[PDB]
């Protein structure tokens, strides 16, 4: 008799059995079929044993709250350890041979402990899958109504290029948007409109050429760096009126309808609509060979040497 | 709507204590200004004791200091009227009464919409 | 991305 | 269907209609006003399969609509995809044209990808350098024996 | 526009058994009402069966029961006739129609959008 | 080292993923900004604004 | 009339991500035979 278990739990997989007891921190494997005892030359005290400490640990724990189930059940399990399991039920759900022992037990106690460290990572990172198509598919709805917002914008983003788009029902045609190099974009100074006094450009005009040596085109400046081919944008004239627009990587300042400022970036107050989520790898880490003695020093811990 | 009860009125004697409490039924009890307002025999109705609705301000009646102290437990949807030193021209007829968030006159009695029974306190030697 | 875009109206082509 | 009510939202549950018991008009023109055309393409519908029919609009993600209010003025190069059952009405010129199934259409995602993967089940089998008979045998002389 | 074609007629033997295949071409074939439509020699045409949109509606003619099953896979495209126990009244000319969820008429030869060029089945003694 | 792997390798993807999430949410964000710039803002900027 | 917030039905627009730690554990040292025992498989001890 080597380990009492008071509680060692039996699992059924992979066509074995897994008997793993936390308290000694070991996971030992087995067939599902029972190890006979007649099998075992002069195995007189395994009965024996085994039921004097099943009994004495089960009345010193089980005994209000479970109920046995059948006699104890032996299995041989890798390495060679004999396992006498008794079975056990919580009350409200109610030729011989000789057995080669390995000297090391680290086998099952690495399988014990990787058992545990699997069991909960992938425990826990099933949930995060989980969650993760179910934000996605929760989140559809928001890409729904952005979309009859801004068709150009959403269809860019989900199609991963710069394309207008319009909704023809309750699909989206896309069509691609051909590039226009910033250097060939100038912005005009006044948003006022020629024609009529008391009405102006809601957004500043633009004059763009679709290559360098090409002619000139005019148009208004649309929204992310769009080049509008119609001057349609009008809104009556307001006083106060200050305005930022994107143009290249930066913004144009427009101050009563005229061309005031320029700004970069880096010159306004940024805000992040961003979670943050810091992850950092796991280290690499290097185990070194350990021994508490060396099997010399277990030679050497003897008096007399018969040998020298 | 909200309905009031009264209870722990009863016979008292001068210097001693009692504590009322007043029980709300129904919903947005946590939206209410609750206070009390005692009916004097032979004499009109007067304010005694108002908390807000949101628990913070406690006002009280001119005429007293200190002797009434009103508290609320929206746990129980209650209103508790803790009462000291009673006396002789203090003891009335206390009725409980709430308002919604939809007025400052705490101490005037009309602006109140949910009112009660009333409880019966009496006071002698 | 500091480059212009000209966006043609999206006729039913593709969608 | 939803309603604001203020700050707080009024809802009410909508009854489920079989498929086979709706159909779509041809014509999405307005027969009494010219120049005027229904926005969505009208439908008629039968609660049960014996009931009787009950006219109605198209609405969005296989509404029936029972008022058919949703008008728009007439517009040359009319081109729309209408979703119906399972798949997609395509209606040209305000009148029914084709019919095709979301196979049919080119499908973009707004869903991030993250592709997790379990850890797979590893055994340990024992592993020893010497075994005790190895080390009882590395001695030269055995004194019991 | 979807094309349709058949695909099986021939000879047969009172009391036989046949499967006829109408394969479909184009889009939109999981959102077509699919049947069959027969035009007897020297006489007008009559309707068979069709399988609804949805493929949840199997309607049959009057005159057939138990003798004619349609149904259809989507995954192929295509619509199958199971036709068992022919009479020699049962024999005509069978072509293969469609339309889209627009009508609830589909013993009505009219209804129908999408023609084919029909095959060729006799049944003779 | 296989624990280390498995872990870093699945940890990495969610990283990746998380970043992907947010660059994609900007758009929504966008838009919801010109519908209410007061809430918008103040969820942005941490203060009722 | 007025209401709480307990008063109206309340649905969620967050998903659910239920994280839990793993927990401490605790490793006791366990040896199949001690060396002692080794020692004392021996039939004759030569010292002894
Ligand atoms: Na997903
Ligand atoms: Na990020």
């Amino acid at each position: 008799k080597w380990q009492e278990v008071d509680e060692m739990l039996r699992a059924e997989y992979g066509g074995s059995f897994r008997f793993s007891s936390d308290a000694i921190s070991t996971t030992f494997t087995t067939n599902l079929t029972e190890y006979s005892l007649s099998r075992v030359d002069l195995g007189d005290c395994i009965g024996r044993d085994a039921r004097e400490a099943i009994d004495r640990m089960f009345a010193r724990k089980y005994n209000a709250t479970h109920i046995k189930v059948g006699q104890p059940q032996y299995y041989l399990a890798t390495g060679g350890f004999l396992i006498a399991y008794q079975p056990l039920l919580s009350n409200t759900l109610a030729s011989v041979e000789r057995i080669k022992t390995t000297s090391s037990i680290e086998f099952a106690r690495l399988q014990f402990t990787y058992n545990h460290i699997q069991r909960h990572v992938n425990d826990m990172l099933g949930r995060i899958a989980v969650a993760w198509c179910e934000l996605q598919n929760h989140e559809l709805t928001l890409w729904n109504e952005a979309r009859k917002l801004n068709p150009n914008a959403i269809a860019s983003a989900t199609v991963g290029r710069r394309v207008s788009a319009r909704m023809l029902g309750d699909v989206m045609a896309v069509s691609t948007c051909v590039p226009v190099a910033p250097d060939n974009v100038i912005v005009q100074n006044s948003m006022r409109v020629s024609s009529r006094p008391g009405t102006c450009y809601s957004r500043p005009l633009v004059s763009f050429r679709y290559e360098d040596q090409g002619p000139l085109i005019e148009g208004q400046l649309g929204e992310n760096n769009e080049l509008r081919l119609t001057r349609d944008a009008l809104e009556p004239c307001t006083v106060g009126h200050r305005r930022y627009f994107i143009f290249g990587g930066g913004y144009v300042y427009f101050e009563e309808y005229a061309y005031s400022h320029q700004l970069s970036r880096a010159d306004v107050t940024t805000v992040s609509t961003f979670i943050d989520l810091n992850i950092t790898m796991l280290e690499d880490h290097e185990f070194v060979p350990l021994e508490v003695y060396t099997r010399h020093e277990i030679k050497d811990s003897g008096l007399l040497d018969y040998t020298e | 709507e909200v309905q009031l009860l009264e209870s722990g009125g009863g016979l008292v004697q001068p210097g001693g204590s009692l504590r009322l409490s007043c029980a709300a039924s129904g919903r947005g009890f946590s939206m209410l200004n609750v206070g009390w307002f005692r009916q004097a025999p032979g004499k009109g109705r007067e304010f005694v004791a108002t908390i807000s609705w949101t628990g913070e301000r406690t006002y009280y009646g001119d005429s007293v200091k200190g002797r009434f102290t009103i508290s609320r437990d929206n746990s129980k949807n209650t209103a508790y009227l803790q009462m000291n030193s009673l006396r002789a021209e203090d003891t009335a007829v206390y009725y409980c009464a709430a308002v919604g968030p939809k007025t400052w006159d705490y101490g005037l009695a009309s602006e109140y919409d949910y009112w009660g029974q009333g409880t019966q306190v009496t006071v002698s030697s | 991305d500091a480059q212009f875009y000209v966006c043609p109206p999206p006729t039913g082509a593709t969608v």
